[PDB]
């Protein structure tokens, strides 16, 4: 540490001691249901981007794993979250939004785009996080004379809001001149259709894009991975895994009134002092394992060879043994005769060479 | 079968310092915790209005804004639920909450509704509405409606879910808004993903037998939430026993 | 105009709270006591 | 009557409470929890996250720091005139007004 | 986190340099304290008959009765800060 | 964003925009009528609130600082515009200081010199 | 720029922090020159015959 | 003569008007204008400009903030020098050579 090889007389503080934790515990939800992920993925047919298909998701246990194992998606791009990682996850707000746009639209689908479908059409706000699938749909929506039931809105008034859709026919006025309902000069249909053919290349052929929302530990979640629950463990330095929130900590019982709602408890620093369990609806006060510094008393390398190590706020029982108000200091053995402070320790607590004997 | 039957005459008050509610369910204990919600602001204007059917449309529909603050002193078999939508009929999807003497339904569905919706007692719906078509929520639990006694509740529509809170507190020899603070719970967290601008209360009528149903009378509050900043007192057992409005005056604002 | 750009973009002088006027008359009250009293008024009475 | 000396002790718990706050602030990142940063992400965009909440952080200790050592000057002028006054208005008596 | 600590050893000896200026610091008020108070190298004590001529020291002497060894001034200014 | 006064300047015909010491902009000429124009920015002000305890009472008195009182029981000091309290030509020891030697003390809260 | 403000509050208590600071510093002003200046609480005057 | 209480006037406003031209530092953004980041690009990169200019125009005012509680202490010092003048100079007659 001092980053020599001749150490002074005094007191150093080197490192810090933690007591680590002795095994990992995984707490989840015990209810397991397939989730319906094949209905959303292998659809024959999908709506248009003006009026996307949006389905919820909830109180299902997903495997991701079987979207990779059969997957023509093209395009898997994930935002908030890794893909690899959704198995040892738990959610709530699932979403899965599906549509139909150009080949060329595909970078439009994504928070802060600008474009005519982002903005009349689908838009997605600038928090999102989950998944945006896309993938070539030429074999399934196309049809060589042109397949035109896959309509976007062209004209709208104004910018629409995230995750909002609008399928209202009314015709838009683009010009000066009002157009009371009817069509003409300057009065346009906001929805007109894509012609897609299959002799195009890619770019321009009819693309099948799904949209994986999800929200992430804002409240009690019902979609998790395929993880199994383990047993809880009581008075010891696990990590724990409570719904997809990782923590090292001592879980003891706990005598706080938590309301039926409630489930994380938080202390005046916003540090998670109590958690609760979906399998076993109980409250575990979290404590932070035993930690404290490591300070090395020592004399000279010139004088001796031998130290004593303090643990600064730490009881002795935590870890010639000697209890201080500063810590417990092993290594020096306590001398009820007083002398002048040689190496000071603290609370009135001093230690010497004679061994290292400690004294007030 | 929709008939107009209720008028509905109304009032001004003080909100004074109701409506506070739990915005998260995180325990917190003997702490000052600064949020920032849709909040019923203090001393605000609160709507009181007085619905009486004695034995034309004069029951119109509320707007609904960004979230509603709702009260009544009535027992719980007069007022038995909420309608929540937009256009009211058949080509938007609405909510109805009804409450009954064991449980409560919440449903969303594409309600033709009646321009004058009262339940009447069996109990029949089709005073309520005229058609329910396309319908694709539906969530059946314990009544929050149960058995002087002040009832709160706070309806949120935020990204796609509806939030409910209540609260029920022994009032007595005082003003039905009464002092002090009663710290709203969260009830249920639908996900209902509808667009809500009006909304509307349901009333229970009897059938007269003897004009054809009884007269009756339902006193209900309802104010509107507003983007405020509060600063809620959470005491030893986790309650919000107090509040100050950030933005309420010099003084709270010192306080924040 | 190096007052009114530092004024424009958030920063601003707060005033002292005792004035020149204030100032110069603690000292003058300092001085008339050094002059009629000598060193008594400032270890109690003038 | 003894304000200065809680002052001190205010200062000193309210930059210990400010130096924990400081932990609950994403710094510009996604979370301002480390393992939910794991748990979420790769390690080439966890890594960016964690840069920025480690910078972030960073800042805010050197911050605490800075200050600690200027009070801690400030307390060092006051124990010695304390030391001062000790010495000579204990010790011995004083012709020095006002001292 | 190990992660964090390894992406942290880029940053250098920051971490040194504010270990040791709080070092620093904590030495310094151990060092105010005993410039400001051990300034005599003999524990003198007072007579057991407490006369000084009509002088009384009892509200700045230490009180035999409390288990704390202060002074009733002294008492009272350790119960006024908190 | 600010207001646009009246101004003395005058620019040389190749001249658009127009900067301060610090460098920024305290001047401009029109496009559509060749005339020059003070850009100065809006009115902003320290809201400081003065209260006496409130175990004692409620009320408080606003003082925005450096903001004459006509830009925002109104007094003009030099400090700013100090609403909710009294000027009273008493003279008292300083309960509350205001600044540019007036102060503020709970009697209704008064403001003196 | 109200996205700028949205974006700062992420930052945590840093703009609380300054604040706090310069107004220490603002109050120790007053405080120096009412130690230097106000050292006496009577308002001393000379006579007319100087 | 009166060069120390121009000193101090001078630092002040030198740190000043440092602080103002700090503003006119882009920090390695497109723009140092806010209004320009805001009109020319979209939130997702908006959001990235916006931060290194929070960034750069943070630390200036910390450092701002740093300077000023360290001329403040070497204020404070010399304010307290000049109150023990006042005491033992002008209250009273010193027997301390040079003071
Ligand atoms: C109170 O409401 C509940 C729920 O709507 C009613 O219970 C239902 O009764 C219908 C008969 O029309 C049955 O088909 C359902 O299976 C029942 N559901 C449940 C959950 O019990 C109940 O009848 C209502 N009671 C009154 C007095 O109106
Ligand atoms: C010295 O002062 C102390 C306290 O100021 C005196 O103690 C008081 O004695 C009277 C009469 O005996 C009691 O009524 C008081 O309660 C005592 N005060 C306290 C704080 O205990 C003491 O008498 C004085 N004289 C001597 C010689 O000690
Ligand atoms: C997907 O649908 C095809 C028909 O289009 C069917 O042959 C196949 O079995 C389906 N796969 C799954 C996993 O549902
Ligand atoms: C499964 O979890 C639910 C809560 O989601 C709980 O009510 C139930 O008791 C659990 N099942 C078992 C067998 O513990
Ligand atoms: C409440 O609103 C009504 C009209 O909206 C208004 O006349 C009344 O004065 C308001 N109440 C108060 C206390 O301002
Ligand atoms: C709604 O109902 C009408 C008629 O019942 C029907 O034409 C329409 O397709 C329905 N829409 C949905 C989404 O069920
Ligand atoms: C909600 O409905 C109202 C009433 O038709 C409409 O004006 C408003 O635009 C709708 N909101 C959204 C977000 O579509
Ligand atoms: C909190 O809970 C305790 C224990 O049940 C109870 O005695 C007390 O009255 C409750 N309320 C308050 C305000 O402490
Ligand atoms: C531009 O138009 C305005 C308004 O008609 C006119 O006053 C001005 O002379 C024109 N030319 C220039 C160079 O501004």
């Amino acid at each position: 540490t001092l980053k020599s090889f001749t150490v002074e007389k005094g007191i150093y503080q080197t490192s810090n001691f933690r007591v680590q934790p002795t095994e990992s515990i995984v707490r989840f939800p015990n209810i397991t249901n397939l989730c319906p992920f094949h209905e959303v993925f292998n659809a024959t047919t999908f709506a248009s981007v003006y009026a996307w298909n949006r389905k919820r998701i909830s109180n299902c246990v997903a495997d991701y794993s079987v979207i990779y194992n059969f997957a023509p998606f093209f395009a898997f791009k994930c935002y908030g979250v890794s893909p690899t990682k959704l198995n040892d996850l738990c959610f709530t707000n699932v979403y899965a939004d599906s549509f139909v746009i150009r080949g060329n639209e595909v970078s439009q689908i994504a928070p802060g785009q600008t474009g005519n479908i982002a903005d009349y059409n689908y838009k997605l706000p600038d928090d999102f996080t989950g998944c945006v699938i896309a993938w070539n749909s030429n074999k399934l929506d196309s049809k060589p004379s042109g397949n035109y039931n896959y309509l976007y809105r062209l004209f709208r008034k104004s910018k629409l809001k995230p995750f909002e859709r609008d399928i209202s026919t009314e015709i838009y006025q683009a010009g000066n001149k009002p157009c009371n309902g009817v069509a003409g000069p300057n009065c346009y249909s906001p929805l007109q259709s894509y012609g897609f053919r299959p002799t195009y290349g890619v770019g321009h052929q009819p693309y099948r894009v799904v949209v994986l929302s999800f929200e992430l530990l804002h409240a009690p979640a019902t979609v998790c991975g395929p993880k199994k629950s383990t047993n809880l463990v009581k008075n010891k330095c696990v990590n724990f895994n409570f719904n997809g929130l990782t923590g090292t900590g001592v879980l003891t019982e706990s005598n706080k009134k938590f309301l039926p709602f409630q489930q994380f408890g938080r202390d005046i620093a916003d540090t998670t002092d109590a958690v609760r369990d979906p399998q076993t609806l109980e409250i575990l006060d979290i404590t932070p394992c035993s930690f404290g510094g490591v300070s090395v008393i020592t004399p000279g390398t010139n004088t001796s060879n031998q130290v004593a190590v303090l643990y600064q706020g730490v009881n002795c029982t935590e870890v010639n043994v000697f209890q201080t108000r500063a810590g417990c200091l092993i290594g020096a053995e306590y001398v009820n005769n007083s002398y002048e402070c040689d190496i000071p320790i603290g609370a009135g607590i001093c230690a010497s060479y004679q061994s290292i004997i400690a004294y007030t | 079968q929709c008939v107009n039957l209720i008028t509905r005459t109304q009032s001004y008050t003080n909100s004074f310092t109701r409506g506070v509610y739990y915005p998260d369910k995180v325990f917190r204990s003997s702490v000052l915790h600064s949020t920032q919600d849709l909040f019923l602001p203090f001393f605000s204007n609160v709507t009181w209005f007085h619905a009486i059917h004695v034995s034309r449309f004069d029951n119109p529909a509320l707007p609904f804004n960004d979230g509603v603050y709702f009260a009544s002193t009535e027992k719980s078999n007069i007022i038995r639920g909420w309608i929540f939508g937009t256009t009211l009929d058949s080509k938007t999807q609405s909510l109805l909450i009804v409450n009954n003497a064991t449980n409560v339904v919440i449903k969303v569905c594409e309600f033709q509704f009646c321009n004058d919706p009262f339940l009447d007692v069996m109990e029949s719906e089709f005073r309520v509405y005229s058609s329910a078509n396309n319908c694709t929520f539906e969530y059946v639990s314990q009544p929050f409606l149960m058995d002087k006694n002040l009832r709160e509740f706070v309806f949120k529509n935020i990204d796609g879910y509806f939030k409910i809170y209540s609260k029920h507190t022994p009032i007595n020899l005082e003003r039905d808004l009464p002092q002090g603070f009663s710290a709203l719970e969260p009830l249920v967290d639908l996900p209902i993903g509808i667009n809500i601008t009006r909304f509307q209360t349901l009333l229970a009528l009897h059938r007269s037998y003897l004009s054809g149903w009884t007269a009756g009378a339902a006193a209900y509050y309802v104010g509107y939430l507003q983007p405020r900043t509060f600063l809620l007192k959470y005491n030893e057992n986790g309650t919000i026993t107090d509040a100050v409005d950030c933005a309420l005056d010099p003084l709270s604002e010192t306080k924040c | 105009d190096l007052i009114c750009a530092q004024k424009f973009n958030g920063l601003t002088v707060l005033p002292p709270l005792l004035t020149d006027e204030m100032i110069a008359q603690y000292t003058s009250a300092l001085l008339a006591g050094t002059i009629t009293s000598g060193w008594t008024f400032g270890a109690g009475p003038a | 009557a003894l304000g200065k000396l809680q002052d001190v002790v205010n200062h000193n718990a309210q930059a210990l409470n400010t130096l924990v706050k400081q932990l609950s602030s994403k710094f510009g990142a996604i979370s301002s929890v480390l393992n939910d940063i794991l748990s979420r992400l790769d390690p080439p965009e966890a890594e960016v996250q964690i840069d920025r909440l480690i910078t972030g952080r960073l800042q805010s200790l050197q911050t605490y720091v800075t200050q600690q050592l200027i009070r801690a000057a400030e307390i060092r002028a006051s124990a010695n005139l304390a030391a001062t006054k000790m010495s000579e208005c204990v010790l011995g008596q004083s012709k020095r007004v006002d001292f | 986190s190990t992660e964090c600590s390894n992406l942290l050893l880029q940053y250098g000896s920051f971490c040194t340099q504010l270990k040791r200026a709080l070092t620093g610091i904590a030495v310094e008020q151990d060092k105010n304290t005993q410039e400001v108070f051990a300034q005599v190298k003999q524990i003198y004590k007072t007579p057991p008959i407490k006369y000084f001529g009509g002088f009384n020291f009892s509200q700045i002497l230490p009180d035999p009765s409390k288990p704390s060894k202060r002074s009733p001034i002294e008492d009272l200014l350790f119960n006024k800060v908190t």
